[PDB]
């Protein structure tokens, strides 16, 4: 049993163009309108990112129509899924491995909230386990059909070229090998080893970008001062013109650099959130024949778990 | 964000003013002419008169929604708002918690299977 | 079931004909590209009427009202303010072209794998078990018509993973052992068709004291005379 | 209801949607009916009428006298009816249209300009009749080049949505329109 971490979405933002460049300056509002429409572009780009984040979370998770449920008699021919199936005694619907994963990781700035809350994402990923266990791969191509679990696993062996008399003559050995490998995942994630490295660089690169956009509000750019209002109460209005025109032309380039480098960074999340949409369809909802796509070895099955702005697979 | 009084020397604090944003939820103009207005996170105490006061005031994590009625239904989402809130026009505009899908359960057992009998070409 | 399959395929093509001949506009992905290109061009057009701090947005009245000593100061602001708008337009077009190329590579993959052969990848060439596909064209795009296979009308049975006959296990070749309550049959996994359990469709391995859940029955032998 | 729309510029256009930042009469506002003192001249006055009752207008705080055909103030210029009076930049502007308040939509074509530059604060008529604000509209033109519809961009938020998209049909969705910020009350 291995582990595979992918990113899915990132932080939705939106920055108002007028208040960032000159908040509370009614003559700078007349100085900005000499530049046409450089502010309705930047709001239209930062809106196109923000909707695009709420489409990535939809196609990774929301792929079943129903919401299946595990039966109250959890007797699966020798296996033990109590680490990944949810238990209601916790204050959330969230399972045990996902609680180990939720611990390892203004001048115009507003952050929108997500659309699917973390207790809705955690109900999709409880439907995908509850169909994979009790119904095989039959719920990907129609309606779910029940099957015993040790008869499901018998002809997932029959795909990789091992005849089905091997599992029924070695059922209790595999169950002890399968239950042991889950526990070493729960050790090596709850230990001091920090495995969530890919999800952490999404979050850090969104803070280095906003620690710089605010830092540019203290640079004079060749003017007499960085404070906007103190230039106004120290100059004549026909000579306060050519001092604010170094700040407006300066502060446009700091918005223009921010929005572009957010657009290139947002494009490599779609390259990652379309790969997770494929591994959700081909690894989870069926057995895969592609070599080293779902794991490292011959492939049997997989189990999704959630994470902050990401997803985690467990390729058996 | 904090500064001493120069004359009487009491330490006092600074925090900025409101500064939210406006949104106008609307159905098609070839269906109605009634809108529901959402403000960006201003806690409904700091607010055109029907869209400024009156009834239908509702507090979301997305903001302060004025002009739609909170119900106890759960429907397929029509217009997104945020934090699992969707609004639609069914005659006035209602707001609710969006649903994920139909509840279902599978009769699992250690000795039963469900073979299909017919098919469908789609 | 050839005739039934033929009429179901014809009715499905007819319903696609109706759902496209109606005014349901499902070409949103083909329409958004045209809208984005036209809106970027309109913004680039309307940038010419800005003055950027100068005395006029037209070059000609500046040239006709001023002299080459102090007209160049007016011209320089307009040159910088138009270069920045060109550079912004070109950069965002270079970003959109990558999304279009990613969609074109996915369309080439689907044309190679769904049309020119049968696929085994789940939910790649349509949601279901895949049979074939048919390409159609469109303005700046392509449209596929995936022909899937969805099972229906299920029915409970009682199953068992083996058969102990004389202290030996008996597993199927390909199929499950099912039962209607009295007898026992081997049937394929996606369409209910029972058969008689012989030594032509089972095999044998070991003795029957290891398998967990084995069920007694009797194996027929096809060599009767 | 919907009255008092004129042509702010002498430029022809056709089949476009041009917005205008100019002084107009708002929509659905309260006008005073008189079934006759010197009313105040705020920044521009709308006026309509009914046969042969209304003669003229007395303006001024040099007081301006129009009859109906002129008296000076120092210059004389002899040349259901709706009128618009404006005192713009030291000029004086009159717009006009007559048709057979009603509830239709009719534009107002320009009539005369006067290069005088006088001082006016209140106005009086010379014997029914009916008695402007900074706004922003969205004028819809037609093939021949006349105004067929306009939308006030500060009446209700649906009109503000229609003025932001620059369209008269708004499909189903959610739209950002404006921003808000409370103002400082006193100085300290
Ligand atoms: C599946 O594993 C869990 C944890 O590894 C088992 O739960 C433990 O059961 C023992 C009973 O022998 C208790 O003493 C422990 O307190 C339980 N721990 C937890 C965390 O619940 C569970 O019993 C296993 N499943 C089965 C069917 O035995
Ligand atoms: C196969 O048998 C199972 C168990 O008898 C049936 O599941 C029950 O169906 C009834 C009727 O819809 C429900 O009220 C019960 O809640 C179901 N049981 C459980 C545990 O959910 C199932 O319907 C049968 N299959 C068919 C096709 O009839
Ligand atoms: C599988 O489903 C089809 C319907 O899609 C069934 O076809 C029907 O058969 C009955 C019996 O002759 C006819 O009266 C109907 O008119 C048929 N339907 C249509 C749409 O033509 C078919 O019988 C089903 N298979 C089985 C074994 O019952
Ligand atoms: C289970 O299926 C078997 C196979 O068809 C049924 O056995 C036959 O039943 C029919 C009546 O439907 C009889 O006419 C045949 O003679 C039976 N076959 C034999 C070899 O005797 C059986 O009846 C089914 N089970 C039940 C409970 O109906
Ligand atoms: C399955 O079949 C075997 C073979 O007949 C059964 O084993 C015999 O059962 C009889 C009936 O009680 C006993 O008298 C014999 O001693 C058993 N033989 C052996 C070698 O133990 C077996 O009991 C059957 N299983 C079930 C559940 O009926
Ligand atoms: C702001 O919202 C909280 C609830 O989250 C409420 O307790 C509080 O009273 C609100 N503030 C005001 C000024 O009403
Ligand atoms: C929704 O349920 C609550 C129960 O606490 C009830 O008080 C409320 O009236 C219900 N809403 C409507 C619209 O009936
Ligand atoms: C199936 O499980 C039940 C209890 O859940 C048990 O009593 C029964 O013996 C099991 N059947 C088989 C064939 O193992
Ligand atoms: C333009 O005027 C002509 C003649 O008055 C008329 O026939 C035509 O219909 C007008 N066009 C429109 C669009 O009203």
């Amino acid at each position: 049993v291995t582990t595979e971490i992918l990113p899915v979405s990132m932080t939705k933002t939106s920055v108002d163009c007028t208040m960032y460049i000159c908040g509370d300056s009614t003559e700078c509002s007349n100085l900005l309108l000499q530049y046409g429409s450089f502010c309705t572009q930047l709001n239209r780009a930062l809106t196109g990112i923000a909707v695009e984040q709420d489409k990535n979370t939809q196609e990774v998770f929301a792929q079943v129509k129903q919401i299946y449920k595990t039966p109250p008699i959890k007797d699966f021919g020798g296996f033990n899924f109590s680490q990944i199936l949810p238990d209601p005694s916790k204050p959330s619907k969230r399972s045990f491995i996902e609680d180990l994963l939720f611990n390892k990781v203004f001048n115009g700035l507003t952050v929108l909230p997500p659309l699917l809350t973390d207790e809705m994402i955690a109900q999709y990923t409880s439907a995908l386990l509850a169909g994979t266990i009790t119904s095989g791969w039959t719920f990907g191509a129609g309606a779910a059909l029940q099957i015993p679990f040790a008869m499901q696993m018998a002809y997932r062996f029959n795909g990789i070229g091992v005849t089905q008399n091997v599992l029924y003559e070695n059922q209790k050995l595999i169950a002890n090998q399968f239950n042991s490998a889950i526990g070493k995942i729960q050790d090596s994630l709850s230990s001091t080893a920090s495995a969530l490295g890919k999800l952490q660089d999404v979050v850090n690169q969104n803070a280095q970008a906003l620690n710089t956009l605010v830092k540019q509000l203290s640079s004079n750019f060749g003017a007499i001062s960085s404070v906007l209002n103190d230039i106004l109460s120290r100059l004549d209005p026909p000579e306060a013109e050519v001092q604010i025109d170094r700040l407006i032309t300066g502060r446009l380039q700091s918005l223009q650099t921010y929005v572009t480098q957010q657009l290139i960074r947002a494009a490599e999340i779609r390259a990652s959130a379309n790969l997770a949409a494929t591994k959700m369809s081909e690894c989870v909802l069926g057995q895969s024949k592609r070599v080293d796509f779902c794991g490292k070895g011959y492939h049997l099955m997989s189990f999704p778990q959630s994470a902050p702005h990401g997803v985690v697979f467990l390729h058996v | 964000d904090a500064v001493r009084d120069p004359q009487t020397l009491e330490i006092l604090d600074i925090t900025p003013c409101s500064f939210g944003g406006v949104s106008v939820i609307t159905p098609g103009t070839n269906t109605s002419n009634q809108v529901a207005v959402l403000y960006q996170d201003v806690n409904c105490t700091e607010v055109w008169r029907v869209y400024s006061t009156g009834s239908n005031v509702f507090q979301t994590r997305a903001g302060c929604l004025i002009g739609a009625e909170h119900v106890n239904n759960s429907y397929e989402c029509d217009i997104p708002i945020g934090a699992g809130i969707c609004a639609s026009y069914q005659q006035s505009i209602i707001a609710y918690t969006m649903s994920l899908g139909a509840e279902n359960s599978v009769a699992y057992s250690n000795n039963s299977i469900a073979i299909p009998t017919n098919f469908t070409i789609s | 079931n050839q005739k039934l399959i033929a009429n179901q395929f014809n009715s499905a093509i007819g319903k696609i004909q109706d759902s496209l001949s109606s005014t349901a506009s499902a070409l949103g992905k083909l329409q958004d590209v045209v809208n984005q290109n036209a809106q970027a061009l309109n913004t680039l057009v309307k940038q010419l009427s800005s003055n950027f701090g100068a005395i006029s947005s037209v070059l000609n009245d500046i040239l006709s009202r001023l002299d080459p000593p102090e007209a160049e100061v007016q011209i320089d602001r307009l040159i910088t303010g138009r270069l920045q708008s060109l550079q912004t337009y070109v950069t965002q077009q270079l970003i959109r072209a990558a999304e279009i190329r990613a969609s074109a590579n996915l369309a080439a993959t689907k044309m190679s794998e769904c049309v020119l052969g049968q696929s085994k990848r789940v939910d790649f060439c349509g949601k279901g078990y895949h049979l074939m596909s048919f390409p159609q064209s469109a303005p700046h795009g392509v449209v596929f018509l995936h022909v899937t296979y969805v099972p229906a009308q299920e029915k409970n049975f009682t199953t068992a993973p083996a058969i102990c006959h004389d202290g030996k296990a008996h597993f199927p070749r390909e199929g499950v052992f099912v039962s209607n309550g009295t007898h026992w049959f081997v049937t394929q996994r996606n369409f209910y068709e029972p058969q008689i359990i012989t030594t032509d469709n089972t095999f044998v391995s070991g003795n029957c004291d290891v398998v967990i859940g084995i069920v007694n029955n009797t194996v027929y032998d096809p060599l009767q005379p | 209801f919907t009255r008092g729309v004129y042509y702010p510029d002498k430029v022809f256009r056709s089949s476009v949607l041009h917005s205008t930042q100019d002084l107009f009469l708002p929509f659905f506002s309260n006008v005073t009916w008189f079934h006759n003192p010197v009313l105040p001249f705020n920044d521009g006055v709308y006026f309509a009428s009914t046969s042969n009752i209304i003669r003229g207008w007395i303006f001024g705080t040099q007081s301006l006298l129009i009859v109906n055909v002129v008296i000076k103030v120092t210059f004389e210029y002899v040349s259901l009816r709706e009128f618009v009076f404006k005192n713009i930049d030291g000029y004086f502007k009159i717009y006009s249209k007559h048709t057979p308040l009603p509830q239709g939509f009719s534009a107002l074509e320009p009539l005369v300009d006067l290069p005088i530059g006088i001082n006016i604060t209140r106005f009086q008529t010379l014997l029914a009749y009916y008695v402007l604000q900074p706004r922003t509209f969205l004028l819809k033109y037609n093939e021949n080049g006349t105004i067929t519809d306009a939308v006030d961009c500060a009446l209700d938020p649906l009109s503000e949505t229609k003025c932001t998209l620059k369209s008269f049909t708004v499909e189903k969705g959610i739209y950002q329109t404006s921003n808000f910020r409370v103002q400082p009350t006193e100085s300290i």
